[PDB]
DNA sequence: GACGAATTTGCGTGTCTCGACACG
RNA sequence: GUGUC
């Protein structure tokens, strides 16, 4: 009942977005949230050393 | 008989030529780029920073210049609104400031300081076009019809909606779901917005406000705001048997706590209050300038307020007992916000951060610097405000949190599509509501507006009365200043307030004042008073925009002095008659005596909704009474602009007049003067448009005439064959070879290219040649050898207009050739190649396409009445009647009655008798002709008089029996013809995410089947289809699972068991899958579970 | 925006009378005496002239000229 | 006379609140 | 967001 391990969906539900405007990607909010969460999985292993 | 004065109609014009319908929404700019933008400068004066007292700015003027543009390198020319619209540019003007500034131990003065630029209006004071004549109008490539007043951004029209709100510094007393309550709303030109509400519960009145933790008795407030003893407490609240009663116990439960000094009540307060110093001095800043900051303090003195306080105690409780209470449906209260103001929010916004954030630009500076002086002109921007002001206009999204408030939907793209929806959308107002379901009140037509917004002008869908429009003949007032009147009122012999104590205000003589939401004072014979107002008023020495009423049920008088009131001039009549007459108007048609000396000479004036509450007014001058005191000029002022061009409005239906009002502007035709020039993104044209015959004085006003958008075509009202079905028309096979409706279409096709931060760039190849003979290639074929079309071709499905190669990142080229698609076979008009600000080439090209009417077109009558055409019939059939005149529109009479049109008919026979005699006939609402003296002069000629005439049968060649109503009617074309409503598809594109046809007819999508037709197919009981056309046709996939554990595998092979024993398949939407796919990420897994279907 | 050059119900040249309609309509005629003069009798070839627009006149204004 | 147990009632919070098509 | 049913 308690979360400890997240699972990774897979990355043929998450399109990425193309734009023919400034040779740009758009990324899904779901690995916006998940690059996000991982920043803070190691700024936290930092700060107790 | 009495006498009447029939001249009264010229004034409408000259009035409209000093203001109005449009010149107010350049009245209100002009105004504030010359009154407000000097407060908002006067404002944030001084500005200086904390490092040492040494260094400080000053502003002494600030003002604007003329459209200019800053080119390549120091080049400001005048520029036109026609370039900015074709070079997708912006029209705004600089503002140049004189400030001064101390740099080192010196001061510096420089003069003609550039900090921004600003939009200007097309029409305004500043703008080049204005004082002009036609002949340079056209010098200028502009229209000189063009109203204008919208805002040029990015080659765009935008203009911004009048919003309606509710009225400020005011008390409301309304009833909620369990009884009644009373709020005040506080909001002065200082950023507060404050909201307190006294509500009634156990016979005990609460203060709620959202500043405080929970409820603070009324009498703990009186005590803490000053007044001790509870005996004037009682006087102040009111002094009757009644009021007793009900205000007993609130005093008995205020004496149950102990509290009875100010330092207690004030304690009691600061210990109630939460905010995130003492308590005591917390609870008196909290009372002074926290709840009611409307109400000004001197040095301490909480005396005004308390007397407020307990005169709203008093209404509370002459409310509470009784079904007294208060709608927000009143007009009179409701006030209105053009494009002014919130211009003037939005600039003081961006000027104070401008301010705030430069002045912590040299807060890090002069510590840590270099040399003994520091120049600011080099540290500072001029982006910022540009930025802002062109995304605030553009976007749309109006959000201040330093005013704490968030708008979205205010500016909108022009209508052209005709000459009326350009118009007619400047007096489109939009109310502060949201769209929703719950209004029923505030979308009913409301009792009180009367002349100031169209009735009938309104669209018909799910916004039923929340987008309204304003009437001809009304104004909107702006704001001034109060002290000539608080002088004068005060000379009258009004007394002050702090003088006499509660109990006199208790006496049914007594009266109070109130301006703009403050007590002035008691006043006794308040007749006098009023009477003397309106004598100064009509003198000349006070503003004529100040509204003063008296209401007697609760004793106040009320003198409105605020900006944004609804004003429409009324004749004044003395005693029995009316002060214009023959003689005065005899010289307004000479050519002097207008409008201002018409105001100057005490003879019309202006009255608005809650002035006019108090005052009769007559419609016509035989029904003038003793009582009466202004005289409505004309009745027929009532309708909008869009409820103007239909013939008879009071014979007609008010749903018929409401959708001929709202199909008024979908109907297409000429658009101006310079349609030719202007690119825009979609036109509709007409080819030979026609001139109404029976037209309307408010067509005149407008000068419709000049840009009409319809024909005329003889009509004939019987049956025909079986194609004038409920709308179905018939048209003339014959005249449409002629060329009756004829249309044309121009869609706009426009390509940027630009340079990149590299030495990368664009390049547009060309035609491309064979080896076999020099021709150009299928693909590019229109293509020119400089490598785009040249006008006068024609272009067919999928071909290529222009070649665009831009570089993947000596490097590679990847070719984005533009191919025009499209079912028709479109013409090429022109082409124009320009530069745009950032420096990159510009190529719009204007395709045209002519059009015929067709089977599937829909047309309008007028009059509310719209149909699909039927059967195209030649000309051996649609019999003549004598002559050889044909029907040219077979109209049918089944849909007459039930609509209930009877100024069709009218309208039919006037124009038959126009076009037998040789004048136009006037059909203007309350009015126009009759039909008595047009019958009789249809005799002269030789015809029926009414409508009849003797018809011989084609297609059998025997007469009719019956006879059959034949005329003149002006009928208009309208939009979304059967060429473009029109698709299919089998097997087109899908999407990523998945796999299912894409929306919309651009990218050549499918339709949807909802619930609502899958309920049809389950009430039938078909299983077959209801699977074959959601699963098999939609998204049919196979996909792979195991029986030991339900789980998603892959190529006949799982990952969890790493086994391919028990691997098993099945047929699956993707739809499904996928959900399952997302599920088993949120820690919820299928387990699924297989069979045999044999099993 | 240009006289139609045959009626749209009958089919008669009403073209060939617009200028010369004009020309009537300034020597102190009434509208209707241009028209019953002219030679149009009756109404389904007659508001062709009477109940028309000129916007020709004013699209030349704005048309390219060589300077 | 004084303490544990069960009843009725004012008050806190979450969910939506018909369909379809076309254009920028 | 606008327009129609
Ligand atoms: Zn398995
Ligand atoms: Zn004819």
């Amino acid at each position: 009942l308690i979360l400890t391990r997240l699972l990774v969906p897979p990355l043929c539900i998450r399109p990425s977005v193309v734009s023919d405007l400034k040779s740009g990607t758009n990324e899904d909010d779901l690995t916006m949230k998940l690059t996000e969460i991982i920043f803070l999985n190691d700024v936290i292993k930092k700060h107790r050393i | 008989p009495i006498p009447t004065v029939e001249e009264k109609w010229r004034l409408l014009p000259a009035f409209l030529k000093v203001k109005g319908l449009v010149k107010q929404h350049i009245d209100s700019f002009n105004y504030f780029i010359n009154v407000e933008i000097k407060k908002i400068m006067k404002a944030n004066e001084k500005v200086t920073s904390d490092a040492d007292p040494m260094w400080y700015l000053k502003y002494l003027n600030i003002y604007v210049g003329l459209p200019d543009v800053e080119e390549s390198f120091n080049v400001t020319r005048p520029v036109s609104p026609h370039e900015c619209r074709l070079r997708d540019m912006t029209y705004s003007a600089p503002i140049t400031v004189d400030i001064e500034y101390t740099r080192g131990s010196q001061r510096i003065i420089r003069n003609a300081l550039p900090i921004g630029r600003m939009p200007i209006m097309l029409r305004s004071s500043n703008c080049v076009l204005t004082g002009k004549t036609p002949a340079e109008f056209a010098k200028l490539n502009e229209c000189p019809l063009d109203p204008g007043g919208y805002f040029i951004v990015k080659g765009v029209e935008k203009v911004i909606l009048i919003q309606e709100q509710l009225s400020k510094n005011r008390i409301i007393v309304e009833a909620d779901r369990k009884g009644a309550v009373g709020a005040s709303v506080t909001s002065s030109t200082h950023e507060k917005k404050s909201r307190t509400n006294m509500a009634v519960k156990q016979g005990r009145f609460y203060l709620r406000h959202n500043t405080l933790s929970e409820d603070i008795p009324i009498v703990i407030i009186f005590k803490a705001m000053g007044v001790e003893s509870d005996q004037e407490i009682v006087q102040m609240i009111g002094t009757e048997e009644h009021v007793m009663a009900a205000f007993g116990p609130s005093l008995e439960e205020c004496q149950k706590a102990q509290i009875f000094t100010q330092m207690q009540a004030l304690k009691y307060i600061g210990n109630k209050v939460r905010r995130q110093k003492t308590k005591i001095e917390e609870a008196r800043e909290l009372l002074a300038s926290t709840i009611l900051t409307h109400v000004p303090v001197k040095e301490f003195n909480f005396r005004a307020k308390c007397i407020y306080t307990a005169v709203m105690v008093r209404r509370v409780i002459l409310a509470q007992g009784d079904n007294k209470v208060d709608d927000r449906d009143y007009y009179g209260n409701k006030r209105l916000e053009l494009a002014g103001q919130l211009l003037s929010l939005l600039f003081e916004d961006l000027f104070k951060k401008f301010n705030s954030e430069m002045k912590k630009i040299a807060d890090q500076v002069i510590p840590k610097q270099r040399a003994a002086q520091f120049d600011v002109v080099k540290h500072m921007r001029q982006d910022q405000i540009t930025n802002g002001m062109v995304n605030a206009i553009s976007t749309g999204n109006w959000s201040l949190k330093r005013f704490k408030m968030d708008r979205q939907g205010v500016t909108q793209v022009l209508s052209r599509l005709s000459y009326i929806s350009a118009l007619g959308m400047m007096t489109r107002i939009s109310s502060q509501f949201e769209k929703t379901r719950k209004v029923s009140g505030p979308r009913s037509l409301q009792p009180s507006q009367w002349g100031m917004l169209c009735p009938s002008d309104t669209p018909e869908g799910e916004a039923c009365g929340l987008v309204k429009n304003l009437a001809l003949m009304t104004h909107i007032t702006t704001d001034m200043e109060d002290g000539p009147i608080v002088k004068l009122a005060s000379n009258l012999g009004v007394e002050d307030v702090n003088l006499l104590c509660g109990e006199e205000l208790s006496y049914p003589n007594v009266f109070l004042v109130f301006l703009n939401g403050n007590i002035l004072g008691v006043i006794r014979d308040h007749k006098k008073l009023v009477n003397t107002f309106r004598l100064m008023r009509r003198a000349g020495y006070i503003n004529e925009f100040v509204s003063i009423s008296t209401n007697l049920t609760d004793r106040c008088v009320y003198i409105s002095s605020d900006g944004g009131r609804l004003c429409r001039p009324y004749i004044i009549v003395k005693k029995q008659k009316p002060a214009v007459t023959n003689k005065h108007m005899e010289e307004l048609a000479q050519g002097y005596r207008n409008f201002e000396d018409f105001l100057h000479e005490s003879l019309v004036e202006y009255l608005d909704v809650n002035e006019e509450n108090d005052c009769n007014i007559a419609l016509y001058e035989h029904t003038i009474n003793k009582d009466t005191t202004h005289l409505e000029i004309e009745p027929f002022t009532l309708l909008g602009v869009c409820a103007g061009l239909i013939p008879y409005p009071h014979h007609n239906q008010s749903p018929r007049n409401t959708y001929q009002c709202a199909m008024g502007k979908q109907a297409m035709g000429t658009i101006g003067y310079n349609q030719r020039n202007r690119i825009d993104t979609l036109m509709y044209l007409l080819a030979y448009p026609q001139k109404p015959m029976v037209k309307t004085k408010t067509i005149e006003l407008i000068e419709f005439e000049k840009l009409p958008a319809g024909q005329n075509a003889t009509v004939a009202v019987m049956s025909y064959s079986g194609y004038d079905i409920e709308d179905a028309l018939v048209l003339n096979k014959a005249s449409l070879d002629r060329g009756f409706g004829r249309c044309l279409v121009y869609k706009n096709a426009k390509c940027t290219l630009k340079r990149y931060t590299n030495q990368t760039f664009d390049k547009v190849m060309g035609p491309m040649l064979d080896a076999a003979t020099r021709k150009p290639i299928w693909r590019h074929e229109i293509l020119d050898a400089d490598g785009i079309c040249s006008p006068g071709e024609k272009v067919e499905n999928k071909q290529v207009l222009v070649n665009k190669s831009m570089p993947t990142v000596q490097p590679q080229y990847k070719d984005v050739p533009i191919t025009y698609k499209g079912a028709t076979d479109s013409y090429i008009e022109k082409v124009m190649i320009s530069s745009n600000a950032e420096d990159a080439f510009l190529i719009k090209m204007l395709l045209r396409q002519t059009r015929r009417p067709e089977i599937g077109d829909k047309f309008s009558s007028r009059h509310g009445q719209k149909g699909v055409c039927g059967l195209i019939v030649p000309q051996e059939d649609m019999p003549f009647c004598d002559s050889g005149i044909c029907p040219d529109i077979i109209m049918n009479p089944h849909g007459f009655p039930s609509r209930m049109t009877v100024g069709k008919l009218i309208e039919l026979l006037a124009g038959k008798a126009g076009v037998l005699d040789g004048r136009f006939h006037y059909g203007t609402a309350f009015g126009g002709s009759k039909v008595k003296d047009v019958c009789e002069d249809l005799v002269r000629h030789g015809y029926n008089y009414l409508g009849k005439d003797y018809v011989t049968s084609g297609i059998t060649g025997e007469p009719l029996e019956a006879y059959i109503y034949f005329g003149p009617v002006y009928y208009q074309k309208l939009k979304h013809m059967v060429l473009d409503k029109m698709h299919a598809r089998a097997r087109g594109p899908r999407a990523v995410l998945t796999r299912q046809p894409t929306e919309g007819r651009s990218r050549d999508g499918g339709l949807r089947l909802g619930e609502m037709e899958r309920d049809c197919l389950i009430g039938y009981g078909a299983s077959m289809l209801l699977l074959e056309r959601l699963m098999i046709s939609s998204d049919a996939f196979e996909v792979d699972v195991c029986g030991q554990c339900g789980l998603l595998g892959y190529s006949g092979w799982c990952h969890y068991c790493k086994s391919s024993c028990h691997v098993s398949s099945l047929r699956i939407p993707y739809a499904c899958k996928l959900l399952f796919q997302e599920l088993q990420s949120m820690n919820i897994i299928p387990r699924l579970k297989l069979s045999k279907y044999n099993e | 925006m240009i006289i139609p050059v045959r009626c749209f119900t009958c089919g008669k040249i009403v073209g060939n009378k617009w200028e010369a309609y004009l020309g009537l309509l300034q020597a102190e005629y009434t509208e209707g005496d241009a028209l019953d003069a002219l030679g149009l009798k009756r109404y389904c070839c007659r508001r062709m002239l009477l109940a028309h627009v000129d916007l020709i006149e004013k699209l030349l204004n704005y048309a390219p000229l060589e300077k």
